[PDB]
């Protein structure tokens, strides 16, 4: 039924999320990512049949190699919400729950939306930042689509390297926009540049760069 | 639909429920005149149409120049001269079936067979 | 038209034409045929004026996009549009459809056309095709080389099966190898039924060295060099696909003279086909 | 399969009862008198003003030079007679307007005391309508209300 | 075309005059509810009135044109379907002989 | 070839047959447009195909 | 049956320009349209005076 | 569709319904508003057995309307769920009684707990208008279509594998992609703008390519992959698609006199 | 009933020279009516002597048409109505 329709849609979204933070670099075992629906139910659906978003959220830590390339990358928390729309006080728990735990950044996953005011509460803890996502959008890993070539962040050092090899200012690169999903899928920032491996038919491989505006 | 008009005012007789008798009236919203509800219905929408598809039918219908011809009998008269045309509902999705008219007794009869 | 009754959908009424220009047209038909004949004309008139204008716009858009002397494609300002022109830095005029003979057919035939064996026997090279072949059989310094390259062509297949997902086995490419083979054949007279004077080591290395000299990009920086591997990535995959040892020996049967003159050529013509810089 | 013309060579070669008399009414009475035709829209079967109500009161209810537009006299006269005719009590009320469609070709056969008749031309007709019967009027009272 | 001319039109008075004397009841007196099947009679876009037997009426109009009494420029359409009779005496229409 | 003119006419014929046949099928109310297009529009594609293919 | 008129002659549905084309009923219509324009700048003898 | 359930007709039908917009009015026959004074016994004779067998305080303005069998079969449904929707749509306030699937007369009625008759008119509108019964918005005529998809045979060659494809008109890219039973990795949309906003610029650019190369391919001529691939890479350089117009690039800081 | 086709040729009319001159004439005649009235008004308003030739300016019409033929300008408000005739060859 519709709860049952929900659960998969949650199940999917969960799985998708694992991959998200699997790709900013964090340490998530392949099988973990890929628990079937059935385990998900026993692990996080309650006795009667409701799933507990409260005990299904979790913490992340970069693989050491992630750490290796970017000294800054810190632990990461992610949160869902049981409120089908998000109270400010509820997310007050979150940010300070971050603040206590002090994740370097942390990511919210509502199911519809938030009290507008709480998004005012969001850009509030620099450096530590917050990412917020429709559970619904996360149902399908857009990345997995055909027409999503790979992307990668760069070490500034790499990006640093690039221009000085092409003699460029950051400005006249091709760009993406922070608004664009793949940014949001990667959590991009002003000036974060992206090598885009593309399987291009007239050379098999073509790689490009955009700078998150 | 099928709604009366006032008398000595000749204005449209709106429904007025009687709560006492537990029933509906029909008044002249211009004057005093009112009247009871004779059919427990009030209104209807009736989205669908199979009405009017015989428009223009007159006992003067044959006199038209350009309806082409055929020979089928009157399903009543057995009279085998008649004239045809298509559904007057010149709507989009209407089917093709052909409306025929006896020229002995103007007996209407169409040409579809699925339902008469 | 009034010359008909109503509801008459008949082909000739609604505007069929069932004579042919030889035996003339009947007024109703003729009139009808005027209708469509005009409809073309109106369409022609507008479909030009839209086109002429449209085409004019794109001119102003891509108005000054140039190739500067790094094979990168940026407007006047400098905003890099394309890091390597056309994504592979070959000029247009020197392309031809050619065939990717590693992607069609079956593994069985794939092996059959490619798999060369010396220690074991299965696809045993016949030694007659070249001098050394007899003593080659069952050697080891070489057998590996086969295993090496033959691995690579398979690694080219998985590669290309992916790239084109529908097994299309023809594409535009720079210099046409096919003709280079033929010119060779018909300039040293491949006199068949003979052993050739090329070694397996002659084949593979000279090829390896060949690939290293299709310099699309001139830098020495791991950035520039990267694109180089990813510039010719395909055009190599073809080249190897063509010059699979067996093929060259078994079918094209080149000599030393043929083989070097060939490779020296594929280099030359390729260098021509490099997109020029400064071309708008 | 050709064009042939000289066939002018061919064509010129090939070539109880009851009488009831009448009388056009005397003219002087017409000259002094104006009469016209009543018409009602009551949809009442007869609506006899006898049974209508009493009383009955039917009635209508130096510088420089300049340019005057031009109109024929009857129009000015009839235009001038824009005051609608009104019969009253002091209770129901009746007013009408001119119709101008059927005042031309109209002579009446007065059934005189005799079986004979006289013929009388038609000057005017009117269409009195009942009004104010349920007496609701919101001249600007529903007007300003309307904009809701 | 070759064989086309243009109605240079005329007065419609004599026409109206005819129908007046010919059963075209005046409009004002039209009472539809009781006369359901009157054929409307138009002139030059002026719905003058209605009529009850158009069949004879029409043919009478024909001959009255073909007699040359009515001018030939007059074009008369009987929309048997729509119980509408239309008539036009306008200058500026385009017509051809059959 | 005067003969192959005959066959043209035959191919003309089958069409009209193939055209006339279809027509009654609609008027018999016994036509199905497959899912997506109306009765009449499907009637059109049914016809016009028959014409072009016959001409061809 | 119920014909009420017969065309005088159908070849009278052509303009001045058209009925100078021979066999305009064998050509491909735009040809005619092209022809229509063209005579109008064909030279000739416009008026005998 | 699902690659396992690819070329699988039933599955295709199973989804086939799932996405096609189904409004209420799309299928209902005729609506009659009425008067049944009694909240319990229905004025018309027939519905009573549907009252008790539901009935085994309320308003008398008994709204009636009818479904066709065929279209209720064409979009195979039952009128329980319909009302369950209808009830959940409003509330447990509007008492909806539906003739059963076993009934030849697919009739459903309701009543509420000035003149109520007019809200009903407002009320019955929305019902017909804005209550989808299933299938995503904006999407109608789930048109099947069979294709060949040159999969490699397990041998090494390709073969022209047949399969079922779901055409459609309308575009709600977001939702459809999320539909069970489909294959998201390979979803293609006629309009690319959605693709960009849903799948980011690089997909959109790539999708734009798809859309241009069609146009030439439809015609029949061939233009080098270079050229279109170049053009497509201008528009999307500013990040986010860009018209080629006055407002496209003259809104870029790219030389005045240009 | 269907949406009216606005292009059914019967709903057209052809303002040939006759009706067209009417337009041109009629309006231009007003320009006469006004002007005399104007001058007429003046002479009395200043008791001048009523002379006819001053009273009516003939050019008001003759100049109007001759111009409005000479160029298809038809007031402006319209053009393309008068051409030189095309005497290339008879059919033209
Ligand atoms: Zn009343
Ligand atoms: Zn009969």
């Amino acid at each position: 039924q519709e709860n049952e329709r929900n659960i998969s849609r949650l199940w999917r979204a969960f799985r998708t999320v694992k991959e998200m933070v699997k790709d900013r670099g964090y340490f998530i075992t392949q099988e973990e990512v890929e628990l079937p629906l059935e385990d998900f139910k026993a692990k996080y659906c309650d006795s009667m049949g409701r799933p507990q978003r409260k005990m299904m959220s979790f913490q992340a830590n970069p693989t050491e190699e992630s750490i290796s390339k970017f000294p800054d990358m810190g632990s990461l928390w992610v949160e869902f919400c049981d409120e089908p729309s998000v109270g400010v006080k509820t997310m007050k728990t979150f940010v300070i729950h971050i603040q206590e735990k002090n994740f370097q950044t942390g990511i919210f996953v509502y199911q519809n939306n938030i009290t507008p005011s709480a998004m005012k509460l969001v850009p509030s803890i620099p450096p530590a930042t917050i990412e917020t996502f429709n559970e619904a959008a996360l149902v399908v890993n857009i990345t997995h689509h055909e027409l999503v070539p790979k992307h990668i962040r760069l070490s500034s050092d790499e990006k640093r390297e690039l221009l000085k090899r092409y003699r460029l200012k950051e400005s006249q690169l091709p760009r993406i926009q922070r608004a664009d999903p793949v940014a949001l899928y990667l959590g991009l920032k002003r000036g974060e540049v992206v090598k885009i491996i593309r399987k291009s038919e007239t050379s098999g491989r073509y790689a490009s760069y955009r700078i998150c505006m | 639909t099928t709604f009366r008009f006032c008398r000595d005012c000749n204005n449209m007789l709106y429904p007025r429920e009687d709560k006492e008798n537990n029933r509906l009236l029909f008044e002249c919203r211009t004057c005093s005149y009112v009247e009871e509800a004779g059919s427990p219905l009030v209104y209807r929408h009736e989205l669908i149409t199979n009405i009017g598809e015989t428009a223009g039918v007159v006992q003067d219908i044959g006199s038209d120049p350009t309806l082409p011809r055929s020979d089928r009998e009157c399903p009543k008269c057995h009279s085998r001269e008649n004239v045809f045309f298509q559904s007057q509902q010149r709507r989009k999705d209407t089917s093709m079936v052909l409306f025929f008219v006896c020229l002995s007794c103007s007996h209407i009869f169409t040409s579809d067979q699925k339902n008469k | 038209l009034p010359h008909f009754s109503k509801d008459d959908y008949s082909p000739e009424s609604k505007g069929f034409v069932e004579n042919s220009y030889l035996r003339g047209l009947t007024p109703q038909e003729f009139f009808f045929h005027a209708m469509g004949g005009r409809e073309g004309l109106i369409d022609t008139a507008v479909k030009t004026a839209e086109t002429g204008y449209i085409q004019r716009r794109l001119v102003k858009a891509l108005e000054d996009i140039m190739v500067h002397y790094d094979n990168t494609t940026r407007n006047s300002l400098g905003n890099v549009i394309q890091f390597i022109y056309g994504e592979d830095g070959m000029d247009a005029a020197h392309i031809e459809k050619q065939s990717l003979d590693t992607i069609g057919g079956s593994d069985a035939a794939f092996e059959k056309r490619y798999r060369v064996d010396l220690l074991n026997t299965d696809h045993t090279l016949d030694p007659s095709l070249l001098e050394s072949g007899s003593e080659i059989l069952g050697d080891l310094k070489l057998q590996v080389l086969l295993d090496e390259e033959y691995k690579q062509l398979v690694k080219d297949r998985k590669f290309l099966r992916e790239v084109f997902v529908d097994g299309e086995a023809n594409w535009p490419l720079p210099v046409n190898i096919r003709r280079i083979i033929q010119n060779a054949q018909q300039t040293f007279h491949i006199d068949h039924t003979k052993p050739s004077d090329l070694t397996i080591k002659d084949i593979v290395l000279g090829v390896k060295d060949l690939q290293e000299n299709l310099l699309v990009l001139r830098g020495k920086n791991e950035i520039i060099q990267n694109a180089q591997r990813d510039a010719v990535t395909l055009f190599c995959c073809l080249l190897r696909s063509r010059l699979a040892t067996r093929r060259v020996l078994q079918e094209y049967r080149l000599t030393k003279q043929a083989f070097d003159w060939v490779l020296s050529n594929i280099e030359a013509q390729f260098l021509r086909s490099v997109v020029h810089p400064g071309e708008m | 399969f050709i064009k042939r013309d000289r066939m002018r060579r061919n064509f010129l070669r090939m070539r109880e009862y009851n009488e009831f008399p009448l009388r056009a009414i005397p003219k002087e009475d017409l000259e002094n008198m104006r009469t016209h035709l009543l018409k009602f829209q009551s949809k009442k079967k007869i609506n006899p003003v006898t049974d209508f109500h009493l009383p009955v009161r039917l009635h209508r209810k130096r510088k420089t030079r300049q340019l005057k537009v031009l109109d024929e006299n009857a129009k000015k006269l009839r235009f001038e007679e824009f005051y609608p005719w009104v019969m009253e009590d002091f209770y129901n009320t009746w007013v009408g307007s001119y119709e101008a469609g059927n005042s031309d070709s109209y002579v009446l056969l007065s059934v005189e005391d005799d079986g004979s008749f006289t013929m009388i031309p038609a000057d005017k007709v009117y269409k009195f309508t009942a009004r104010n019967k349920y007496a609701t009027l919101t001249i600007d009272e529903a007007e300003k209300r309307m904009d809701k | 075309s070759l064989m086309s001319c243009i109605s240079v039109g005329t007065d419609p008075m004599p026409i109206i005059t005819f129908l007046s004397e010919w059963g075209m009841e005046p409009l004002e007196d039209y009472v539809p509810h009781q006369s359901p099947d009157a054929t409307r009679v138009f002139v030059n876009g002026v719905w003058h009135g209605v009529h009850r037997n158009p069949a004879r009426l029409m043919e009478t109009l024909r001959t009255l044109r073909r007699k040359g009494d009515i001018n030939p420029e007059v074009s008369m359409i009987r929309d048997i379907r729509e119980k509408e009779l239309k008539i036009f005496t306008d200058a500026g229409r385009v017509y051809r002989p059959l | 070839d005067g003969p192959t003119m005959r066959e043209i006419t035959e191919t003309i014929a089958e069409a009209k047959k193939k055209v006339l046949d279809v027509t009654k099928e609609a008027q018999a109310n016994l036509l199905t447009a497959k899912h997506g297009m109306t009765l009449r529009e499907s009637f059109e594609d049914n016809v016009v195909r028959f014409l072009n293919e016959a001409r061809d | 049956t119920t014909f009420t008129h017969c065309e005088i002659h159908p070849s009278m549905i052509l303009g001045v320009a058209a009925s100078i084309i021979p066999f305009p009923d064998h050509n491909q219509s735009p040809r005619n349209t092209y022809q229509s324009a063209m005579g109008k700048q064909a030279m000739g003898v416009f008026l005998t005076n | 569709l699902e690659p396992g359930h690819a070329a699988d007709q039933e599955q295709a039908k199973l989804i086939r319904s799932a996405i096609e917009h189904t409004t209420l009015k799309s299928v209902t026959i005729a609506s009659e508003i009425y008067y049944d004074p009694d909240p319990r016994s229905t004025v018309i004779p027939e519905d009573e057995e549907i009252i008790q067998l539901h009935f085994s305080q309320q308003s008398p303005w008994l709204l009636r309307l009818e479904l066709d069998r065929a279209a209720m079969n064409d979009k195979d449904l039952t009128m329980g769920q319909v009302g369950e929707r209808i009830k959940q749509t409003f509330k447990n306030d509007l008492f909806v009684i539906w003739s059963e699937d076993n009934d030849e007369k697919l009739i459903i009625r309701c009543r509420v707990v000035a003149e109520e008759d007019h809200m009903l008119k407002k009320i019955e509108n929305t019902m017909l208008e804005n209550i989808t019964l299933r299938g995503v918005e904006n999407i109608e005529r789930v048109v099947m279509m069979k294709y060949d998809r040159k999969v490699p045979s397990p041998t090494g060659e390709y073969v022209k594998e047949p399969e079922w494809v779901l055409e459609t008109d309308g575009v709600n890219l977001s939702e459809v992609m999320t539909v069970p039973g489909i294959d998201p990795t390979r979803i293609y949309t006629n309009s690319f703008i959605d693709i960009m906003e849903v799948l980011g610029i690089e997909a959109g650019r790539a999708a734009l390519y798809k859309e241009v190369y069609n146009v030439i391919a439809s015609d029949g001529s061939y233009v080098n992959y270079r050229h279109m691939a170049l053009l497509v890479d201008v528009m999307t350089t500013q990040g986010g698609l860009t018209s080629v117009t006055r407002h496209g690039f003259n809104r870029s800081n790219t030389g005045a006199l240009m | 009933k269907d949406q009216d086709d606005r292009d059914h040729f019967g709903k057209k009319r052809l303002d040939l020279a006759g009706p067209l001159l009417a337009q041109l004439f009629k309006t231009l005649f007003k320009k006469l009516t006004k002007d005399i009235f104007r001058y007429m008004q003046r002479t009395v308003e200043e008791a001048h002597d009523f002379n006819m030739k001053l009273a009516i300016n003939a050019k008001t019409i003759t100049s109007g048409l001759k111009y409005a033929l000479a160029t298809g300008n038809w007031g402006s408000s319209r053009a393309g109505v008068s051409q030189v005739l095309n005497r290339y060859t008879y059919s033209s």
